[PDB]
RNA sequence: UUCAAACGAGAACUUUGAAUCGGGUUCAGAUCCCCGAAUCUUGGAAAGCGUCGCGGUUCCGGCGGCGUAAGGGCUGGUAGCAGCCGACUU
RNA sequence: AACGCAGCUAGCUGCGAGAAUUAAUGUGAAUUGCAGGACACAUUGAUCAUCGACACUU
């Protein structure tokens, strides 16, 4: 597995063609964004909940979204 | 001569072409797709394969290869083949496990066959 | 009728030895019934087959006797079969003296309260076994250190 | 070794009770099957494991609730002071 | 020499993925433990024998 450490990453590596998924996980303190690639399961971890929403409504249209909570 | 070993020459070598073949005709290919599938297995550990891994069971002649078998199950029932494992019987008989597609699904083409 | 096959199943599935695997004696009838691990998680959910409890084999005896022992009650001439060096090895007896005894002479040099050439002297002496303890060997550089300030003086 | 019970025509001797990695999966296979990852943190809690319950009784392989006397060291500034801590010995 | 081949088949026997046999010729209503399959018997065919065609795994 990878982290992704800033957001601009995180939505350039879910637009590659071999994202498959994102995988929305909801903990008591975070909410990890993790997308499956070919090769890697890129995670992607904010502390803070009101960036976690705006990031939702951006995800690419087509791209597979799983609500793990 | 640089050298002091003497070494053969290199001399021209001819392609054979002979005056007749030694055989008459090409051998008959005699282990073919029937020839790989000899039955699907009915036990009942097998069953648990097709519903919860959309596996069918086969025993198959002891000299296909994992490539073999997967050529001859898709043509002769019209399905495509993910992986296939194999193993030999202590009865000596070659089993193989072959796993379907997603898309393909066991349970209806189990029924095509007759077996499910 | 037959329940060994369901004893092995229910040790499997609870992870634990045949011998902690408890079989009802008035239900036998549906144990005898199940023949497989999904029948045995049926069981040990309802009741009829659970996990007996681990022996108890309690420390508190040999606890107790610690504490006395903590104070030397059962040290005497009689409760010791090894030797002394078996019992208390005298090498690392002597290694703990120059780790504790050379760390002190460290510690004095930095503070300024000896110079290096007093370090050496004493490092040399230690090493000889003039000293056994940190107070026989502290008090020695304060004699040390009260003719210094005399011939000064 | 003993007591009681069950099955059984029949019991000292039968059965029950009492004295390339991680996770799941079988009656019998798992680093091989399935899932997921590859060649302090992401993995990771979703898993797993403990308990407390609700459904169902060859169907649910379904649901949730909680929890995971003498021998030394350290710390702060007269031959150390002051405090704290710690085994095993003679 | 090994390994396989019978609807039910372990050995013996026969056979070789065309595997208790294919083709052809002769013969002419069976094989048989059970079942099934047969069987205008020439508008030509069970079984058996013969055996020159074909085939004959390592």
């Amino acid at each position: 597995p990878r982290k992704i450490e800033e957001i601009k990453d995180f939505l350039l590596t879910a637009r590659r063609k071999d994202a498959k998924s994102v995988k929305i996980k909801k903990n008591k303190d975070n909410v990890k964004f993790k997308v499956r690639c070919s090769r890697y399961l890129y995670t992607l971890v904010i502390t803070d909940k009101e960036k976690a929403e705006k990031l939702k409504q951006s995800l690419p249209p087509g791209l597979a979204v799983k609500e793990l909570k | 001569r640089t050298s002091p070993t003497f070494r053969r020459p290199k001399t021209l070598r001819l392609r054979r072409q002979p005056k007749y073949p030694r055989k008459s005709a090409p051998r008959r290919n005699k282990l073919d797709h029937y020839a790989i599938i000899k039955f699907p297995l009915t036990t009942e550990s097998a069953m648990k394969k097709i519903e919860d891994n959309n596996t069918l069971v086969f025993i198959v002649d002891v000299k296909a290869n994992k490539h073999q078998i997967k050529q001859a199950v898709k043509k002769l029932y019209d399905i495509d083949v993910a992986k296939v494992n194999t193993l030999i019987r202590p009865d000596g008989e070659k089993k193989a496990y072959v796993r379907l597609a997603p898309d393909y699904d066991a349970l209806d083409v189990a029924n095509k066959i007759g077996i499910i | 009728s037959m329940l060994r096959l369901q004893k092995r199943l229910a040790s499997s599935v609870l992870r634990c030895g045949k011998k902690k695997v408890w079989l009802d004696p008035n239900e036998t009838n549906e144990i005898a019934n199940a023949n497989s691990r999904q029948q045995i998680r049926k069981l040990i959910k309802d009741g009829l087959i659970i996990r007996k409890p681990v022996t108890v084999h309690s420390r508190a005896r040999c606890r107790k006797n610690t504490l006395a022992r903590r104070k030397g009650r059962h040290m005497g001439i009689g409760k010791r079969k090894g030797t002394a060096n078996a019992r208390m090895p005298e090498k690392v007896t002597w290694m703990r003296r120059m780790r504790i005894l050379r760390r002190l002479l460290r510690r004095y040099r930095e503070s300024k309260k000896i110079d290096r050439h007093m370090y050496h002297s004493l490092y040399l002496k230690v090493k000889g076994n003039v000293f056994k303890n940190k107070r026989i060997l502290m008090e020695h550089i304060h004699k040390l250190k009260a003719d210094k300030a005399r011939k000064k003086l």
